[PDB]
């Protein structure tokens, strides 16, 4: 966005009961990935991963093993309640990334402040046939 | 189990031709054919289906029978579907053959 | 990162259990390998190729040693048409005292195993009489495997890697190849019969310490140096001989009467001996034909672009074509596996009618064993064939290279070839069973002359061509004032004419309308395998529902559930499609076989005459009627010797079972239910300690196929083959 | 102006494309200078579902 | 991890981006197309190859095409 | 007498069939009065046996080794011996009805092709049309031949979608 | 001594065989439904009830086909009256099933 966001470690969670799918231990040996979002009041949502839980005004944070669970979470929020949340990632030495925009203002639009990357100005099926690529350790897609 | 429920009974099945009970034989026979039929919308898929159903169009299209409606390969649910109903369906009859016909001529 | 995968860097950085079944599957597609050359691909597969004759060598030699050691080849000699012959002995401490003493098979000790191989027939007619001559035979074969591994070692060093080049030398490989590998080798074999196997067939024995001291022919190689070739046949082995001594026997060494032995019911030692000596000669004479140093010969591009016929009827013809085959190494693998498969299915076609092994015709099971390994064997190489011509087809095809070529025609009009593949499966499937289901049906009724027998008119025209007399067909070679029938009266027709009108033999049989039937059911079965192979090369680069098909690489799962659905759209999943089709199929050719020969050898022809027409009698007459001394291996009451074959059939049955287990089922609830057990392991008192290091994962779409494949043809191959032994071991 | 007519009937000539080879209607073709302007609408679908396409100069001609 | 490629074909729905759980693709300014947009994977690590991309993909053949190998514990979808 | 086929009017195993089928038929009648219903049924049917079996006969049928008809397929061989009627005529007797399905059903194609929404007249037929076409499809192969020479019924590959490759 | 049968084929094509020999001067399919045994406990005599039964049993599927016509097109129940559980409970444990088991209990 305008500045990049830190995670408060401050924040409340949603009250919620034990569910059995959730961090595992991919959570201490791997990253592992957590999204933040601001309420403006008590609602009830369901986890991409557990069943249903109650949600704080305010500041909310939740702790998931993938991304696809925190856009997931994500896209249900955003289309149910139209919340705008953001996630991240949280390494093993305690490294924090952000992967959710870092523009800020979702890959939905363009913003005019990111470079075009694996984009190919030839059109599709007019890549070359793999034996002019062979033993090259390049394919056809990757040129 | 093999050798004296399924082999020493249908032996009244398969010598079932020639009398009151050899509709039974035709419809295990019958159930067999189905059952083996399902397995091609088991195992296989839809692109290749879809492929040589391309190659068919191509060959209703060289002498123009091309139907308005486009032919296309069953989907994948689909075909699981028509898959699981022609084995239940082969299985069950096969098994009610059977068991009507070794009931009928000995029971 | 691990280095299990040393080919491939990317494989080893995959954490999950997937890196251990794709690097044993990828471990020799050295052409996907990181960092490798076309010359060091070459050079491995050469080293590749010496470790595999390593090791067929290896295999043969301990076939022989084992032979040697445990069998009963002496007493097959004394009396091969009471003698078993014997595998190995069966040490399993696993064995009962019942079971030990049901498989002293033989006239034997200890527990041994009855060989179906066909071996003692073969070293009996080639002269192998003692088993002292079987221990050299085997310490010489494991000698020549440990130097053909060692040469495997040798072009792998510095110095002495051969170029790629060299590997590309088209004309002189051909050359080298036709005149050395087939020429000289038939030539020392015809030889080695000639000096060996005709005096040891008459009772005269040959060895390393006399063959010098006796003579092939009491003529002495003066017909050679002269003309007068008609010495070596001058006086034939009688009618009245016996294969292990010198009754009424004569002193010739190539002769060419044709038929079968009286006696032993297989090919004279002599005929064999002249065909594999003008075999020989006619090869050493077509391998002086390609260019090499010298200045004459043939070279192949130039023989590849002059033929192109005029007026467009084939375009640019055959131009452009040898860089296509010697560039890419899968259609030269493609060719020769085709070439393989047909070759290995007119063996499997030929050895049974002409059995050129003594008393090898008298052992039903035997023969049965050796015709439905060697069809299997075929089918599965055609298979790999079509498989690798597809994979020519997507990795290395360049239609700038061979523009407006037999290739890029014949890929121009690939939905024609395709749709009309497809037309004539179609047609030959519906008419087909038609007429199954309608001779079926009228048999139910209790009225089988209402059945539709169509008499098969022109094989038994061929037939008749070739010598049958029993259809009455007034044609050439059966009418005595045909051209055909005098040329050759007095050479091989008494001989070739007294073998085919005997029905006893296995020299073709006379054919119903139900040999019509499975005929064309056969040809079916061919023509469906065909056309998913055929269209699974064609659409293996391009499709127009996927055209960038060479981009995703041979062996990939899909495309996704997007554009209705692209599950099974590679041409590797067009292969795995049709390997259940080719074990459909020969099942039916083996089926067939076996039915056949198998009421020939009991003497109810007219059984199966009747009985094939309609389907239900097929499965009454053949997988229940010949399945009672199978299933009865171990019963309760008693047990007997079938106890493996009973075991074998269960077996197949079980692991056909689990290739539908992976071939119903696919990845993606599987995935869930691991993870529910890597939560279950994880997240449990006493075994948290114990973690893995390979995460668990489902098996890949394609590793799922391949593995239900694989499940599926070793149980069916086990099945099939317990079946058999069994059926015709218990009776005969 | 730099195209063909709105609305005719044309034929396109892209291998890779569903509709190769086939005849499909002009909705409308782009002024702006783009890498695809002719755009056209077929009346039959493809295997994804959708009717139109949009095509470059080089790859629409009129059919005979 | 897998390769995700966009080509020139692309017009600017800004759909495939909604359809991917994954926060793959994102939206760059172009000119090559009426909407001034163009398709880009920066996080092409991030990946799985679930092709729901090129099932909102409405041009024929796709702009965006995905292609499966080098799988890691990303792009394998393990949360263990 | 081809292929080691005796007629069936002269062959032993078709006539002990023959006696074997009415034995088997016989043995069934014994169970019922001759004045009931059942009766009057394997009656008729013993009737349609013998009709059928002396049909079979004396018509150039020839069987061999089994007691049950054979059937000639080479051309020729059916012509120059009495057995056009089993394979020969019957080929094409069934050929004019295939090529009127086909001939019938191409004009329902062509017809409706030339037709706002084509797709909804293949679920949405039309019976007079289609009728219409149904008696007007006996001349299949002169409308099938004519159109063949002028291309009509073919097409040029230039409106053929082909494959990619 | 006389096995159960129902069902009568046609002499059209070779079907005669499957009119079987089941006793009493009947031939057709044995069946095996058990009906015979049902019309047994039910105590059913001649087939002049057996013809009154299966016509008013086509009355009361032309009604229940008349009633669903009328219950949808012409007189549709509201959501309310589908939600009143505790009336469908009762009416069907009371109704249905003690008015079944009573009319039952008393034929
Ligand atoms: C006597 C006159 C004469 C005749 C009869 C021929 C005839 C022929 N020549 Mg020719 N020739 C002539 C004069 C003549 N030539 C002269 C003066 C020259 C100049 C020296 C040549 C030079 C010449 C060359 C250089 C070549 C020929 C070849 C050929 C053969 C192939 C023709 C062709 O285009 O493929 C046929 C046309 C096609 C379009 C091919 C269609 C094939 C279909 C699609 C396959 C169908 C498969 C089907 C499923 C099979 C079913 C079987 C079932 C069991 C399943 C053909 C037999 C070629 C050859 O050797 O081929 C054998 C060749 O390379 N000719
Ligand atoms: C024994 C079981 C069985 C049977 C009968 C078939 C039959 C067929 N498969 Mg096959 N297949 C099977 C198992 C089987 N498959 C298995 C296990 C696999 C591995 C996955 C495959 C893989 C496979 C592939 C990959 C291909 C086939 C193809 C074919 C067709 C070949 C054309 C032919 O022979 O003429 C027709 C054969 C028939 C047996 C006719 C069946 C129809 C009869 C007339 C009954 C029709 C219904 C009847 C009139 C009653 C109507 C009412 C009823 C519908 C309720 C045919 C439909 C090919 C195909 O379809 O291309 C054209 C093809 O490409 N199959
Ligand atoms: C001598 C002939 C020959 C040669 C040189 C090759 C060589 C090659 N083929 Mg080919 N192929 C052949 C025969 C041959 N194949 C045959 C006969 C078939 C049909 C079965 C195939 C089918 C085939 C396919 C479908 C593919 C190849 C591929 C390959 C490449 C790598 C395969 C490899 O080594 O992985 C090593 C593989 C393993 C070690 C796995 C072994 C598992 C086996 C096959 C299962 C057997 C079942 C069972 C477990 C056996 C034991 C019985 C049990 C009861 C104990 C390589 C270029 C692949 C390729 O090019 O890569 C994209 C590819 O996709 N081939
Ligand atoms: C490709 C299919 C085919 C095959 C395999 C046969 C096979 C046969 N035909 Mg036949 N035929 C065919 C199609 C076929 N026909 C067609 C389409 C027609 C036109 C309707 C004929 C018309 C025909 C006639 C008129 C005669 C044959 C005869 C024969 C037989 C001897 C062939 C010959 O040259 O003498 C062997 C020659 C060796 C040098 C043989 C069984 C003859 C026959 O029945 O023999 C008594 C005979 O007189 N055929
Ligand atoms: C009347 C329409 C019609 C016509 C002229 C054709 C013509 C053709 N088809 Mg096609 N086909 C049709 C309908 C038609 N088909 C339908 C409806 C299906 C879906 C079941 C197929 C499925 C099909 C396949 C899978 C294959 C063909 C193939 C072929 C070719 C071989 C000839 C043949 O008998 O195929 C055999 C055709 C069938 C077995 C389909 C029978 C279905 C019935 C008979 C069609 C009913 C149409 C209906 C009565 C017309 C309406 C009449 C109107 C007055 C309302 C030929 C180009 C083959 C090919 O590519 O050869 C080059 C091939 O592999 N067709
Ligand atoms: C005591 C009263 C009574 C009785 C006997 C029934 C009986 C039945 N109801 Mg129920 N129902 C009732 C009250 C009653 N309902 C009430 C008060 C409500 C509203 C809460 C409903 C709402 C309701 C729904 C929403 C459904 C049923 C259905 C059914 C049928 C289930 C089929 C079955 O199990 O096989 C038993 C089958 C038979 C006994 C066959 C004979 C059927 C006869 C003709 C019905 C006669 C009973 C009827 C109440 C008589 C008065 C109707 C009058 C206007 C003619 C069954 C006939 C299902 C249905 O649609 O079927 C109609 C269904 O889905 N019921
Ligand atoms: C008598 C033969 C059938 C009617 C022939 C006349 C005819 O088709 O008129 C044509 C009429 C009406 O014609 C209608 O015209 C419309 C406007 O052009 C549309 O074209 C309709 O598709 C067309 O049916 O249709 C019928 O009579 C339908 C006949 C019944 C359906 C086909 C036969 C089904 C038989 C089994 C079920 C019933 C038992
Ligand atoms: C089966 C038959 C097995 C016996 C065949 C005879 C071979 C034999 O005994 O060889 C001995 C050892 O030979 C050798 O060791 C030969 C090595 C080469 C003696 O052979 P020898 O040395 O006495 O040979 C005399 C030549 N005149
Ligand atoms: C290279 C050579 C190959 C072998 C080759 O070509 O050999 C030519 C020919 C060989 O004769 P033969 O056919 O008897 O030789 C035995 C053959 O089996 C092998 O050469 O030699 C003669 O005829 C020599 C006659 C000399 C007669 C001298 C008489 C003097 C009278 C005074
Ligand atoms: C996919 C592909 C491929 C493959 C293919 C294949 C696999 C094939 C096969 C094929 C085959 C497998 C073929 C076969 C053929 C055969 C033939 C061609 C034969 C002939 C014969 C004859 C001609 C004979 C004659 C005679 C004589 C001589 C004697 C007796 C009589 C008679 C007359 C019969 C490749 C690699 C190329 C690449 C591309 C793609
Ligand atoms: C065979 C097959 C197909 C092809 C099958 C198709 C297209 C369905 C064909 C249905 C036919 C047209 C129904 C009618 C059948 C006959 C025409 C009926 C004849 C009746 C007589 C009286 C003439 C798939 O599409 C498929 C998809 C996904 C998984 C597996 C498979 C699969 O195995
Ligand atoms: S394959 Fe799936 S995760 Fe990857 S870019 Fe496409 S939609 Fe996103
Ligand atoms: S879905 Fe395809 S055409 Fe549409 S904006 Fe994305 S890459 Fe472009």
């Amino acid at each position: 966005p305008w500045k990049q966001p830190e995670l408060d470690p401050d924040t409340p969670s949603p009250i919620f009961g034990g569910s059995t799918g959730g961090l595992l231990r991919k959570a201490q040996v791997e990253e592992f990935y957590v999204t933040t979002w601001e309420s403006p009041k008590e609602q009830i949502f369901e986890m991409p991963t557990g069943g249903a839980a109650i949600m704080r005004k305010g500041p909310n944070l939740l702790k998931l093993a993938r991304k696809e669970h925190c856009l997931a979470l994500t896209t249900q929020l955003r289309t149910k309640f139209r919340m705008s949340p953001c996630f991240y990632r949280v390494y093993a030495d305690g490294k924090v990334e952000y992967l959710h925009p870092k523009d800020g203002v979702y890959p939905e639009k363009v913003n005019a402040g990111r470079v075009g990357v694996n984009q190919n100005m030839r059109s599709i099926g007019k890549n070359v046939d793999p034996i002019k690529v062979k033993f090259t350790g390049s394919e056809p897609f990757e040129i | 189990w093999l050798r004296d429920f399924l082999w020493a009974q249908s032996s009244q099945v398969i010598q079932s031709y020639g009398s009151a009970l050899s509709a039974y034989g035709l419809m295990f026979l019958g159930a067999h054919f189905v059952w083996a039929f399902s397995l091609m919308f088991l195992f296989s898929g839809r692109g290749y289906w879809q492929e040589l159903i391309e190659s068919i169009v191509w060959a209703h299209n060289k002498l123009r029978v091309a139907p308005s409606i486009q032919p296309r390969a069953l989907s994948i649910t689909q075909g699981r579907a028509v898959g699981v109903a022609h084995y239940l369906l082969g299985g069950i009859a096969t098994t009610w053959s059977f068991f009507l016909a070794r009931i009928i001529a000995v029971g | 990162t691990k280095l299990f995968p040393k080919f491939s860097q990317g494989l080893a950085q995959d954490p999950s259990t997937r890196r251990i079944w794709y690097g044993l599957a990828t471990a020799h597609d050295f052409e996907s390998h990181d960092g490798m050359t076309e010359e060091n691909l070459y050079q491995k597969i050469f080293a590749s190729h010496f470790g595999q004759l390593a090791i067929i060598f290896l295999w043969t030699s301990g076939n022989l040693f084992h032979v040697a050691w445990q069998g009963n080849f002496e007493q097959w000699v004394t009396d091969p048409i009471h003698v078993r012959p014997i595998a190995h002995a069966i040490w399993d401490p696993h064995f009962g005292q019942p079971a030990v003493e049901a498989f002293t098979r033989g006239g034997a000790s200890g527990p041994v195993n009855i060989a179906t191989s066909g071996v003692y027939q073969w070293w009996y007619t080639i002269g192998l009489r003692s088993n002292q001559e079987l221990y050299v035979s085997s310490v010489f074969l494991a000698l020549v495997s440990a130097v053909f591994l060692f040469a495997g070692w040798l072009h792998l060093q510095p110095n002495f890697q051969p170029s790629l080049s060299w590997f590309k030398d088209a004309e002189s490989r051909l050359n080298h190849h036709l005149a050395g590998l087939f020429g000289v080798s038939s030539l020392a074999w015809t030889g080695h019969l000639v000096h060996v196997a005709i005096p040891e067939s008459r009772g005269q024995h040959v060895g390393w310490d006399n063959f010098l001291s006796v003579l092939p022919h009491p003529q002495g190689l003066t017909p050679f140096w002269s003309g007068n070739w008609a010495a070596y046949a001058q006086n034939p082995d009688t009618a009245s001989h016996a294969f292990g001594t010198a009754d009424g026997s004569g002193t010739a060494i190539l002769t060419f009467l044709g038929g079968f032995h009286p006696q032993t019911q297989s090919l004279w030692l002599s005929d064999m001996a002249h065909h594999h000596l003008a075999i020989a000669v006619l090869f050493i004479v077509a391998g002086h034909m390609y260019r090499t140093n010298f200045g004459i010969g043939h070279r192949l591009e130039a023989i590849l672009e002059a033929h192109t016929p005029p007026a467009g009827g084939l375009g640019a013809g055959h131009k452009g074509l040898f860089h296509t085959v010697n560039n890419s190494l899968h259609f030269q693998l493609g060719l020769a596996l085709a070439s393989v498969g047909t070759i290995t299915s007119l063996v499997a076609q030929h050895m049974y009618s002409l059995p050129p092994y003594a008393y090898l015709a008298v052992d039903f099971t035997t023969q049965a064993s050796l015709y439905t390994h060697h069809q299997y064997i075929a089918g599965f190489i055609m298979c790999g064939a079509f498989a690798h011509g597809a994979i020519f087809f997507i990795r290395d095809y360049d239609p700038e290279q061979n523009k407006g070529n037999v290739l890029a025609r014949v890929l121009d009009h690939k939905e024609a070839i395709i749709s009309h593949l497809s037309w004539v499966s179609l047609f030959l499937g519906f008419h087909t069973l038609g007429l199954y289901v309608h001779n079926d049906v009228v048999q139910a009724f209790g009225t089988p002359e209402k059945q539709i027998l169509i008499e098969p008119v022109f094989a038994q025209w061929i037939q008749a061509a070739q010598g049958k007399s029993l259809y009455g067909f007034d044609l050439l070679l059966a009418s005595s004032s045909s051209p055909a029938y005098s040329a050759g009266q007095s050479l091989w027709l008494p001989g070739w004419l007294e073998a085919i009108n005997n029905n006893q033999n296995s020299l073709f049989l006379t054919i119903g309308p139900g040999d019509f039937l499975v005929h064309h059911a056969i040809a079916l079965g061919l023509h469906t395998t065909t056309l998913i192979l055929v269209k699974g090369a064609l659409d293996a680069r391009g499709s127009k529902l996927m055209p960038d098909k060479k981009d995703f690489g041979y062996s990939f799962p899909c495309d996704g559930p997007g554009r209705g659905g692209t599950c099974d759209i590679s041409a590797y999943d067009a292969f795995y499609l049709a390997v259940f089709w080719m074990l459909n199929t020969i099942g039916w050719v083996t089926f067939y076989w076996h039915w056949k020969h198998l009421t020939l050898w009991q003497g109810n022809v007219s059984q199966f005459d009747e009985s094939s027409t309609y389907l239900m009698g097929w499965l009454r007459d053949y997988l229940w009627l010949n399945s009672s001394q199978l299933i009865n291996g171990y019963n309760p009451f008693g047990m007997n010797s079938l106890s493996v074959w009973a075991w074998t059939f269960l077996f197949g049955h079980l692991v056909y079972a689990t290739g539908f287990m992976f071939l119903i089922s696919w990845r993606g609830y599987w995935q869930e239910l691991i993870e529910t057990l890597v939560w279950a392991h994880e997240k449990t008192p006493l075994a948290n300690l114990v973690y893995w290091k390979d995460k668990p994962v489902a098996l890949s779409i394609v590793q799922a196929r391949l593995v239900g494949l694989a499940h599926f043809s070793v149980g069916y191959i086990f099945t099939y083959a317990a079946f058999l032994i069994a059926s015709t071991a218990g009776r005969f | 102006e730099i195209g063909p007519k709105r609305g005719s009937l044309v034929k396109v000539l892209r291998p890779e494309s569903y509709w190769y080879n086939q005849v499909g209607k002009v909705v409308s073709v782009d002024q702006s200078g783009i890498r695809y302007p002719v755009v056209v609408r077929f009346e039959n679908q493809n295997y994804a579902g959708v009717s139109t396409n949009n095509y470059a100069l080089d790859e629409v001609t009129d059919p005979p | 991890a897998h390769v995700v490629k966009i080509y020139d074909t692309c017009i600017g729905c800004t759909q495939c981006v909604r359809a991917c759980p994954l926060d793959v693709l994102e939206m760059v300014p172009w000119d090559g197309c009426k909407a001034a947009q163009m398709a880009s994977s920066p996080r092409t690590e991030d990946c799985v190859g679930c092709k729901r991309c090129e099932t909102a993909c409405p041009t024929d053949f796709l702009s965006v095409r995905v292609y499966l190998g080098n799988e890691s514990t990303r792009s394998l979808g393990l949360a263990y | 007498d081809i292929a080691g086929l005796t007629p069936c009017s002269e062959s032993k195993a078709y006539n002990k069939l023959e006696r074997k089928e009415l034995k088997v038929l016989d043995k069934r009648l014994k169970k019922y009065e001759p004045g009931s219903a059942p009766y009057l049924a394997l009656q008729a049917t013993k009737e349609r046996t013998e009709n059928r079996f002396k049909t079979y006969a004396k018509q150039g049928l020839l069987c061999g080794n089994d007691g049950l008809p054979h059937l000639i397929s080479d051309p020729g061989l059916a012509l120059r011996f009495n057995h056009a009627g089993e394979v020969f005529i019957p080929t094409f007797g069934f050929l004019y009805v295939a090529g009127y399905i086909g001939h019938v059903g191409r004009q329902y194609i062509i017809l409706s092709k030339e037709d706002a929404k084509p797709t909804d007249k293949e679920i949405i037929l039309d019976v007079p049309l289609a009728l219409k076409l149904a008696f007007q499809g006996w001349a299949w192969p002169l409308a099938s031949i004519q159109e063949l020479r002028n291309g009509s019924l073919l097409e040029k590959d230039e409106n053929i979608t082909v494959s990619p490759r | 001594h006389i096995k159960p049968s129902a069902q009568v084929v046609w002499p059209i094509v070779g079907q005669e065989i499957l009119n079987g020999d089941v006793g009493g001067g009947f031939q057709g399919i044995q069946i095996t439904s058990g009906f015979f045994q049902l019309w047994r406990a039910s105590g059913i005599t001649s087939e002049l009830q057996l013809y009154s039964t299966a016509i008013g049993g086509l009355v009361l599927a032309a009604a229940c086909f008349f009633a669903g016509w009328f219950h949808y097109h012409k007189a549709a129940p509201k959501l309310e009256w589908f939600q009143n559980v505790e009336s469908m409970l009762n009416h069907h444990l009371a109704g249905l099933l003690g008015l079944g088991s009573l009319a039952w209990a008393g034929h």
